């Protein structure tokens, strides 16, 4: 009919007959939401905020796999400080020129070779292996798992409440003893000591 | 709900806390409302009562007055398992009963749940405040010795 | 969840709003009225007629229904949808920035060509810069007016049938889920296999297929090939459409494609078309016959317009 077409055309069709079901929250909870998660499958074409979640755990990834070889790598900078010293030493010049001062030149002929091709060597194989790493755990950050045949993605948020001591209670001992909360007793009524010390 | 024992309300009354008590009778707060004169529709007036304004409160004073309230705990092994009492607008999540009758019920307080069962019709009122309310009957069907004795 | 709905619930609202008894006689002939859309009041004539005279009167009636448009779900039945609006900007603020006059002046008349442009009334109006583009907004933001019921909280998932997979370049059955019962589900998961092995979906579309081919394969009844397919629904990696890869035709020519491809690239070479009103039936016709499917163009043109195609009245 035509009003269908011109309800259509006023709102955009507002998606028009497709229906309104959500995950909307039960009464009798509150509170703020810790985390969303958002589990995709895999070619669903996600984009949205999924993507940030991943970026972030890369970030991690990246975070944590990095100071192992600025450690290790602040070693190979120490060994090759260590053998720039032997002869060539330009002191500041050489502190004041890092990634290697483009090999030191050749130095001696056993230096050129053994100092050269064990610092390029070992500084590429380091290089590569770091890449290997992250290109694999790369691979393991964005992938999916099994799932239902029926299942297109599965939205996932936690909550917290705070909940505080009322008279409902209900607080044990160690000894067996029951009980609860008969009332709240304000402070300035209740017995205290010598001192004024309120129970 | 869960009891709690209080040095007051005489021995026909209960502590009933405000928050449950306002769902009970919300029918009659329907009611009241569209009687005392301010309302407009029935779903504004529960507009009202969602919104808890603090006349709302007033009007449930009134509305509970003298017409009380039954007990039931989930066993009755006889008569007087289940009694009948005024309610008492009380602040808190639990449910106050009055401390001179621990036998007819038979249960210490380590916090066991209790029901509460709201006879309305008319001479349910009546009902309830002469074969019932726990000031009519002191003595036990089965024997006559006198219950409630002080410990 | 096994709640009441529709008449009941709306009756159940009209019992509680106290009616003697013709206020209550006519509510009760108005709220069977109610469709699922809720703003269908139909004929009032029918409604005037239905009661057989012996007065009630037009105007006693008249607000009888404007009482049971004002219920819960805002607007409620009256007609032609311009009524409704005017309850939904009646009872919604009834403190506006300057809404409520010009939602009268937009609502009241000249909405019908308002809603597709505005251009030349943008002029009628006398709103300017931003007023008139809020006013806009309001109005998306009013509303189907009603449809507050339904309460569908389940969806009766399809749960698969049988299934296949994709190896070497080449797509092979399964039938993969949960004696004689083994042995049962086995020829369908041997024929089905079979059937999803002749048939690939492949690239674009799928294969035109014949029930004579499958049945002449292992040989089966093509009566309980198709029939256990029309009930069932064959769940594939992408899909849902198990009856649809089973019933078609020879084509009627050797030079191909059948009418899943027939409608379907029928209504996508429809979908990219007419640069600005062309609905041209004889040149789909004819696109169609430059492919060498041997239409005869009275086929075409009657079977690209069905299934929610605009044509012909597109033009």
């Amino acid at each position: 009919t035509p009003e269908e077409k011109l309800l259509r055309a006023i709102f955009g069709e507002k998606a028009s007959d497709v229906k309104d079901s959500s995950l909307r929250v039960p009464n009798g909870v509150s509170g703020t939401v810790i985390d969303v998660q958002v589990f995709t499958r895999d070619g669903v074409e996600k984009d949205k905020r999924a993507l940030e979640i991943e970026e972030m755990q890369l970030k991690q990834a990246k975070k944590d796999l990095s100071e192992e070889l600025q450690i290790l790598e602040a070693g190979l900078f120490s060994r090759i400080r260590a053998v720039l010293v032997a002869g060539g030493v330009e002191a500041e010049k050489l502190d004041k020129l890092p990634r290697d001062r483009w090999l030191e030149l050749g130095l001696t002929d056993e230096e050129k070779q053994n100092q050269l091709e064990q610092l390029a060597e070992q500084y590429d194989e380091l290089k590569h292996e770091f890449e290997k790493k992250l290109e694999a755990k790369r691979r393991k950050i964005t992938q999916g798992d099994d799932l239902a045949p029926g299942v297109l993605k599965i939205v996932k948020v936690y909550l917290a409440v705070k909940r505080r001591i009322q008279p409902g209670d209900k607080m044990a001992g160690r000894h067996g003893n029951k009980g609860v909360i008969s009332k709240i007793n304000p402070i300035e009524d209740m017995p205290y000591d010598e001192n004024g010390t309120p129970v | 709900s869960v009891i709690t024992v209080g040095p007051y309300l005489r021995l026909h009354q209960c502590g009933l806390p405000k928050k449950m008590a306002l769902e009970l009778f919300k029918p009659f707060i329907y009611g009241k409302l569209e009687l005392r004169g301010l309302a407009t529709t029935i779903k504004a007036a529960k507009k009202m009562v969602e919104r808890e304004e603090a006349v709302v409160w007033d009007i449930l004073d009134e509305v509970i007055r003298e017409h009380p309230v039954l007990l039931n705990r989930a066993p009755t092994l006889h008569r007087l398992g289940i009694q009948a009492f005024e309610p008492v607008l009380i602040e808190g999540k639990a449910i106050q009963l009055h401390p001179l009758v621990c036998a007819a019920y038979n249960a210490d307080f380590d916090g066991d749940q209790m029901a509460v069962h709201v006879p309305l019709t008319l001479e349910a009122q009546l009902e309830a405040r002469a074969l019932m309310m726990s000031t009519n009957n002191i003595l036990s069907p089965a024997n006559g010795e006198p219950i409630i004795v002080p410990s | 969840e096994t709640t009441q709905t529709l008449q009941d619930y709306l009756m159940w609202q009209v019992e509680l709003t106290p009616f003697t008894d013709t206020d209550r006689a006519i509510a009760t002939s108005i709220v069977d009225a109610v469709d699922d859309t809720g703003y269908l009041t139909i004929q009032i004539e029918d409604i005037v007629d239905s009661i057989g005279d012996d007065e009630i009167g037009l105007e006693e009636v008249e607000a009888v229904l404007k009482r049971i448009q004002r219920f819960d779900p805002v607007g409620v039945a009256a007609k032609d949808l311009r009524d409704c609006l005017l309850i939904q900007l009646s009872q919604f603020a009834k403190e506006t920035p300057w809404l409520e006059e010009a939602r009268l002046i937009i609502s009241d008349h000249l909405d019908l060509l308002a809603n597709h442009d505005f251009r030349t009334l943008m002029r009628v109006t006398r709103l300017k810069e931003e007023v008139l583009k809020e006013a806009v907004n309001l109005i998306q933001s009013l509303d189907x007016x009603x449809x507050x019921x339904x309460x569908x909280x389940x969806x009766x998932x399809x749960x698969x049938x049988x299934x296949x997979x994709x190896x070497x370049x080449x797509x092979x059955x399964x039938x993969x889920x949960x004696s004689a019962n083994d042995t049962l589900l086995r020829v369908s998961r041997c024929i089905v296999e079979q059937q999803q092995a002749f048939f690939e979906q492949g690239e674009e579309y799928m294969k035109p297929m014949v029930l004579a081919d499958i049945a002449q394969a292992v040989e089966m009844h093509e009566s309980t090939i198709s029939r256990v397919t029309t009930q069932k629904y064959l769940h594939s990696p992408r899909g849902i459409x198990x009856x649809x890869x089973x019933x078609x035709x020879x084509x009627x020519x050797x030079x191909x494609a059948s009418s899943t491809a027939i409608r379907a690239l029928v209504k996508k070479l429809i979908a990219a078309e007419n640069p600005a009103k062309p609905l041209s039936d004889s040149k789909l016709t004819s696109m169609l016959s430059e492919q060498g499917i041997m239409v005869a163009r009275r086929t075409v043109a009657k079977y690209r317009e069905s299934l929610s195609i605009p044509p012909s009245n597109q033009r």
